[PDB]
């Protein structure tokens, strides 16, 4: 029984926008963590078959040189996002010679989380952790598809969410550093991911104010995996 | 040499069974009971040992018994036997005898088994471990305390096999076998649906062990008659009753249900959801290697002239199902009887093919 | 040569209508366990009860006590001792029992077991003996007691 | 124009028509590819021809540069248009930086246009899946797929059409190193798994390679034929 | 053997040592007491319309014969023969000798239970506030009348139930059923269709007829969309008979003298093409609902079908329900029983992680074109 697509809840929510929060939930976890010393990151990649090369997965995108982000779920609804957020940081540092901070990045992007309609289509279906070190220290923050755009100090997506929140601030408080957090995450994924951690499993992305660029090759998370 | 010693007392047991004054006693119950053992209809019973009974014109009567035979095979809507001249209940009637049940029942071996099956041996093998294996073999299932799949759909094109596949279950079998069209749940008067629904399942239910195979019920929506009352509103109501006897109340038992359809995108999902129905199979036009084997089987038992090629009928139509293959194969040796002939010869499966196909 | 066939049941069976069975147990008892002890004396415990009089039985007791003795799980023993009604069979189930040290449990199922004779019998050569005093406890009452009714 | 929302979210999360345009590729022929490190080559199976008509118009593998390759399954007007839309792109590329067209660049393209296509009003989604094959700069072979979603995803063998399932069960018990060493046994390793896919008559077997410093060539059916015979005569070598 | 030819030996010594009794003693269990039933009376039933003044003088429809005037026999009460009172009446002289419980029209009283289905508490664990309601509806009352009257409240005697299908209504059903203690009477909802018009009013009637006989009962309606939903009027005259079946269902439910100790539970899969009569409050109280497990449910409901089979217990059953976001009990326990089949595919005893894996892309990736559950979490 097909009704109007902008159409509210007789509770009172709206439709399509809780049908995408609920389309969250079939995709892959991510962990992001904030750390005064800098913004750590983590991600599945779900590796399915043999013959899908595992480098090409994308999770941990490039916002800025020092704006970080990861998606979730559908691809390719976030790799338009991740393209136009790109474009409008790039029209802040233009228009303005310095850097746009990861709030006001934000804030463009859920500006039009829900521009969905028949005139002027659908909502988006992907849920964004944006990190990054800003003038006001290290930041980390999430946005869902209804644009309700919230800092998070320590947030969990997706599929493990549950036990991730649980258990993560079971692990967290105030003063952790870079490397504890880092462990301390990647804990947690192979307590949540399905197959055997290894090499190619994982990605991570940390930024820093002394490590400025979000900069991670592979095989020191053969150094970091060893390490447990 | 148990044989002997086992055989003896054994024998003896057995005509102790039929060891079990006494004729006395025999006239006696002669004596009580009238000869012009007249028939009633319960309505309700009353604890006392005596009840209430219907006579055929309507007229009530608080009867005692004459207790000797089981009462308690008797519930309300039951026959019983009455006298002339005190209307007392001489006693059970065994059961009236069986038209729904004998037109719904299948009882004779019922056609070819599974060396007539062209070339399927996943879907098989699925249902096969879905009725066969569950039934016939009960001892896996205890191993894992597993229940076994309840429902099984058959779907996929016309011509596939649904019923051949039936008919090979129901060939290699040891439970009762119910069958009813699913086009015959669309009656002319209000209030037929449930009636139909009720009596098959209480058949089943009742009688044993059993294999209620239901077929072409996706006909049931997508076609109205004029000689039925309000329609939709009274097919769903029909449909309903399905589902709650389906899956409804109380132990539901050893019941097998196979169902099978050609379209399924048409069903109410609410049958479609497991609980009801486990598996669900598709049968596809299936491949250029089975069809040697549909050909073989359907030519194995006649004078093949060998002038003839298979691979020239198999690239002939590229979705030919068994269907085909059984009219082309018919149809060519009726026009091989038209000329008084044994053997087949290829222009008779020319006409058979420009016969069938495309007119 | 059916020592060499192995499958037991119907040679048994067999023989035992010819004590005989005696040597016959203790000269087969020395790998196979639970054939000959659950099988074998499960069906000629049975049929030895059910079928067969009295007097052959207390040879099925008494290499049944053989043959048991050399082995462990003591309660197919303890039915040998509620067959039996033997009070030399709970000493050496003691000091047997002892040696495999649940422990309240079958002194639950040994005071259910056992009549009103070898309790009292038991309590006096236990009251002699009782090699940790906790028999005392346990095999004349108070024990079989103690832990259900909390 | 058309002011309608035609893919709508599901009430458990999903889009219908994305999920379930993918049924319109697995109804569809079977094509593989894999990639040596030196030769590359893919093929489509099941043509499924008359054997009595001309074949040059229903070529299922084109190209859209000297670089890059093609192939698809799922309905093939949608790859006409897809395949009209590329060629224009990958041109216009070489109209502005000086390179031949990257293929990733090429399948972020393809992937885009899909994505932004399944977003917009009205227009029904593309029930293709496309094959993207191209040896790049400095002689790198890589190969991606695309899918109604709109996600380029690179594979190192393919699993499409009919029966895709089978086929990648095939390649999973094939994954041998040693297959890729020799290009004849690439191209026959190919040969292999078509033939552990379809009738493979030898005659619906299209299929064409480029070693990476040439274009494309189509094969004539009498070395395929060829091929499929020392295939048998090494599978009779087996026993 | 020897246990069977023993066995032989023993029981048919048994039967032929019996069969010298058997064939020296020479039904009769009842006879002279029959006999001594001779005396008794053919007892014809009938129907009073009224009593007359200053004696009894009592006016009797028989069944179809006449109308007779008639008068009590001295075994009998001159109180309890009141009208409209079925009592059975002298063949010869025409007198009333015993008040008799009423017509009860026999194809309504084989939908009393008679039984107790086994399903217990622990099959429905994961929906604690459901239960919770559920409970304190039904069972509290019947079992303890305490509270309701020390603080003198009245409990609501009516809970209807809803949610998407195969969610637990059935089963929770079940589960009261068991440990219900009262009279429970199963009403599937098209029992009440019927081929003359306003048979299924009178149906209603005798359902509550039995209601208020036995005290302290229990009635379970059962899809009730098929006993009526909507009172669409048109030019057509189109679903009328079931409208009126849903009226006489409202007003001998509740409402002038209501309805006493019964309670009603009605279970539907579609609660969204409903009369608002039925959603007054009076009649249907509480709106227990049934959603999806939401991700402990579901390790509950593994669980739940995991206790009591042949699984490999070093594996986690989080991760599976980690790949199951909606859906049903019904799907998690096709889910058990396809990785059991999976495991008969080798010969096996123990389950496999892998066996489940394939148990989950076999039922919900790939049946979930199907899935039930796409068109009715929207409740059309
Ligand atoms: N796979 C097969 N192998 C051999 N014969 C087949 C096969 N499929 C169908 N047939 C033939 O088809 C007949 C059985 O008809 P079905 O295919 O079962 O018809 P049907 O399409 O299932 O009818 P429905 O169930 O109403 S669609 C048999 O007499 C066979 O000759
Ligand atoms: N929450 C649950 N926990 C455990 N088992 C469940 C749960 N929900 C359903 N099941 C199982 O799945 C079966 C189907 O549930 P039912 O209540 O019988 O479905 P239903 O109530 O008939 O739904 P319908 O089709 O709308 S009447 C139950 O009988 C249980 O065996």
């Amino acid at each position: 029984y097909d009704r109007g697509v902008n159409t509210f809840s007789p509770e009172g929510r709206l439709f399509q926008v809780e049908y995408a929060i609920e389309a969250i939930k079939l995709g892959s976890t991510a962990i992001g963590i904030q750390t005064s010393e800098g913004v750590c990151l983590a991600v599945e990649k779900r590796i399915t078959s043999p013959l899908m090369e595992p480098s090409s997965i994308e999770k941990i995108v490039e916002i800025d040189a020092h704006i970080g982000c990861a998606m979730s779920g559908l691809i390719a609804d976030a790799k338009t996002l991740i393209d136009k957020a790109r474009v409008e940081t790039q029209n802040h540092w233009f228009t303005y010679n310095e850097t746009m901070t990861v709030e006001s990045v934000t804030q463009a992007v859920s500006n039009l989380a829900l521009q969905f309609g028949e005139e002027d289509s659908r909502p988006f279906g992907v849920a964004l952790l944006f990190g990054g070190v800003d003038e006001k220290g290290p930041q980390l923050f999430h946005m869902d598809p209804s644009g309700t755009f919230v800092q998070c100090d320590a947030r969990a997506i997706g599929s493990a969410s549950e036990g991730a929140q649980s258990s993560l601030q079971e692990v967290y408080h105030k003063s952790m550093t870079l490397k504890e957090a880092i462990k301390s995450s990647l804990i947690i994924l192979k307590q949540v991911m399905e197959e055997k951690l290894n090499a190619t499993n994982i990605e991570l992305a940390t930024v820093q104010p002394g490590q400025n660029f979000h900069m991670f090759t592979k095989e020191e998370l053969e150094e970091v995996i060893k390490d447990i | 040499l148990e044989r002997i010693k086992d055989y003896l007392l054994m024998e003896e047991e057995f005509i102790r069974n039929q060891e079990q004054k006494q004729e006395e006693e025999r006239s006696k119950v002669d004596d009580l009971r009238g000869t012009p053992m007249s028939v009633g209809t319960l309505e309700e019973i009353i604890d006392d040992n005596h009840a209430i009974v219907s006579t055929s014109v309507g007229s009530e009567h608080y009867v005692s018994i004459l207790s000797f035979v089981d009462k308690d095979l008797l519930e309300p809507g039951c026959s019983v036997l009455l006298n002339h001249k005190v209307h007392a209940v001489i006693g059970v009637l065994m059961d009236d005898t069986d038209p729904l049940v004998t037109v719904m029942k299948v009882e004779k071996a019922p056609q070819e088994t599974y060396a007539d099956i062209g070339g399927l041996d996943n879907q098989i093998q699925e249902i096969k471990e879905s009725v066969e294996l569950p039934l016939t073999h009960p001892e896996y299932y205890e191993e894992m305390g597993i229940k076994p799949p309840k429902g099984v759909i058959l779907y996929g094109p016309p011509g596939t096999g649904k019923t051949l596949l039936a008919k090979a279950v129901a060939n290699q079998t040891s439970a009762t076998f119910l069958r009813v069209v699913g086009s015959e749940l669309i009656q002319k008067y209000l209030g037929d649906g449930p009636k139909l629904v009720r009596e098959l399942f209480r058949v089943a239910e009742e009688h044993a062990p059993s294999i209620v195979f239901i077929d072409e019920i996706d006909a049931i929506g997508t076609k109205r008659y004029d000689s039925n009352s309000g329609g939709e509103r009274e097919i769903q109501r029909t449909m309903l009753e399905l589902l709650n006897q389906l899956d409804g109340f109380d132990s539901r038992g050893d019941v097998k249900v196979i169902m099978a359809t050609n379209r399924i995108e048409t069903l109410d999902p609410a049958l479609i959801r497991p609980g009801r129905i486990d598996r669900k199979i598709e049968f596809p036009l299936p491949d250029e290697k089975t069809k040697k084997r549909i050909f073989q089987i359907h030519t194995s038992r006649m004078t093949l002239a060998d002038d003839v090629t298979l691979d020239d009928l198999i690239m002939a139509k590229d979705d030919l199902s068994g269907a085909d293959i059984k009219a082309i194969c018919t149809e060519a040796g009726l026009m091989a009887l038209r000329e008084r002939r044994m053997k087949v010869t290829n222009e008779d499966f020319k006409k058979s093919k420009e016969n069938v196909l495309y007119k | 040569a059916e020592k060499v066939q192995r499958e037991p049941l119907l040679t048994l069976v067999k023989e035992i209508v010819p004590l005989l069975m005696e040597i016959e147990q203790v000269d087969m008892l020395e790998k196979d366990i639970d054939e000959n002890a659950y099988a074998k004396v499960c069906l000629y415990l049975t049929s030895c009860v059910n079928y067969v009089p009295e007097p052959e039985n207390s040879a099925l007791l008494r290499c049944a006590l053989g043959v048991f003795r050399k082995f462990s799980r003591f309660p197919e023993a303890l039915r040998l001792a509620l067959m039996l009604n033997d009070m030399e069979l709970v000493e050496d189930i003691f000091t047997s029992c002892k040696d495999v040290v649940m422990l309240g449990r079958h002194g639950v199922f040994l005071e259910l077991s056992e009549d009103v004779e070898e309790y009292e019998d038991l309590t006096e050569i236990m009251s002699n003996v009782q090699l940790n005093s906790n028999f005392l406890a346990l095999a004349r009452e108070l024990d079989i007691m103690e832990p259900k009714v909390p | 124009s058309y002011d309608r929302a035609i893919t709508v979210f599901s009430p458990d999360g999903h889009l219908f028509q994305v999920e379930y345009a993918q049924e319109a590729v697995k109804k569809g022929s079977t094509a593989v590819g894999v990639r040596g490190r030196d030769i590359v080559v893919l093929g489509v199976e099941k043509k499924s021809v008359a054997k009595l008509q001309d074949e040059r118009t229903v070529r299922k593998i084109c190209a859209l540069d000297d670089n890059v390759c093609m192939a698809f399954a799922g309905l093939t007007a949608d790859a006409r248009i897809v395949i009209n839309r590329a060629r224009v792109e990958c041109q216009s590329h070489r109209l502005t930086v000086e390179d031949p067209v990257t293929v990733e660049y090429i399948t972020r393209y393809i992937a885009s246009l899909k994505q932004r296509y399944t977003q917009s009003n009205g227009r029904r989604p593309f029930g293709i899946s496309a094959l993207i094959v191209g040896f790049d700069f400095d002689g790198t072979p890589r190969l991606y797929q695309t899918d109604p979603s709109g996600t380029y995803h690179a594979w190192k063998a393919n699993a499409i059409g009919r029966g895709a399932k089978s086929v990648r069960e095939f390649l999973e018990k094939n994954y041998t190193d040693e297959a890729i060493e020799t290009d004849d046994l690439t191209i026959k390793l190919v040969i292999k798994a078509l033939l552990e896919v379809v009738q493979s008559g030898g005659k619906n077997i299209e299929l064409a390679v480029m070693r990476r410093d040439q274009s494309l060539k189509i094969l004539n059916p009498e070395e395929i034929e060829k091929y499929v015979a020392e295939i048998e005569k090494e599978k009779e070598e087996n026993e | 053997q020897v246990e069977d030819d023993i066995q032989q030996l023993l029981k048919k010594i048994n039967e032929l040592t019996g069969i010298k009794e058997s064939d020296t003693g020479l039904l009769a269990a009842d006879k002279q007491t029959l006999q001594s039933e001779q005396p008794l009376q053919v007892a014809r039933c009938t129907k009073i319309i009224n009593a007359d003044s200053e004696d009894p003088k009592y006016i009797i429809n028989v069944k179809q014969f006449a109308k007779f005037v008639v008068d009590l026999s001295d075994q009998v009460a001159p109180t309890d023969i009141e009208e409209g009172m079925r009592v059975g009446v002298d063949r010869n002289k025409y007198q009333i000798h015993i008040p008799l419980p009423p017509k009860i029209d026999p194809t309504v009283t084989m939908m009393q239970v008679e039984e107790k289905p086994d399903v217990t508490y622990s099959d429905v664990g994961g929906c604690k506030e459901q239960i919770e309601k559920l409970r304190e509806v039904v069972e509290t009352p019947l079992l303890h009348p305490e509270r309701f009257v020390n603080l003198g409240i009245e409990p609501p005697k009516g809970v209807l139930l809803f949610g998407p299908p195969g969610t637990g209504k059935t089963l929770c059903a079940r589960a009261v059923a068991n440990r219900t203690d009262a009279c429970f009477i199963r009403v599937i909802g098209s029992e009440l269709v019927q081929k003359y018009v306003g048979e299924g009013a009178r149906m209603v009637r005798e359902l509550f007829e039995m209601a208020r006989t036995k005290k302290a009962c229990l009635i379970f309606f059962d899809e009730i969309d098929a006993i009526g939903g909507a009172r669409f009027d048109d030019g057509a005259g189109g679903d009328n008979e079931v409208q009126r079946t849903m009226l006489e269902l409202i007003n001998q439910l509740d409402g002038f003298d209501p309805r006493g100790n019964i309670k009603v539970l009605m279970a539907t899969n579609r609660p969204d093409t409903l009369d608002p009569a039925l959603m007054r409050p009076g009649r249907l109280d509480r709106k227990i609902e049934f959603s999806l497990p939401d991700l402990e449910g579901r390790t509950h409901i593994f669980k739940i079908h995991a206790r009591s089979m042949s699984v490999e217990r070093d594996i986690r059953f989080e991760l599976l329900a980690r790949l199951c976001p909606n859906s049903t009990g019904a799907e998690i326990r096709s889910v058990c029983t396809e990785a059991g089949m999976f495991a008969i595919r080798a010969r096996r005893k123990i389950a496999t992680e892998k066996d489940f894996l394939e148990a989950v892309n076999k039922v919900i990736k790939s049946y979930a074109k199907f899935s039930a559950t796409p068109r009715y979490m929207t409740y059309n």
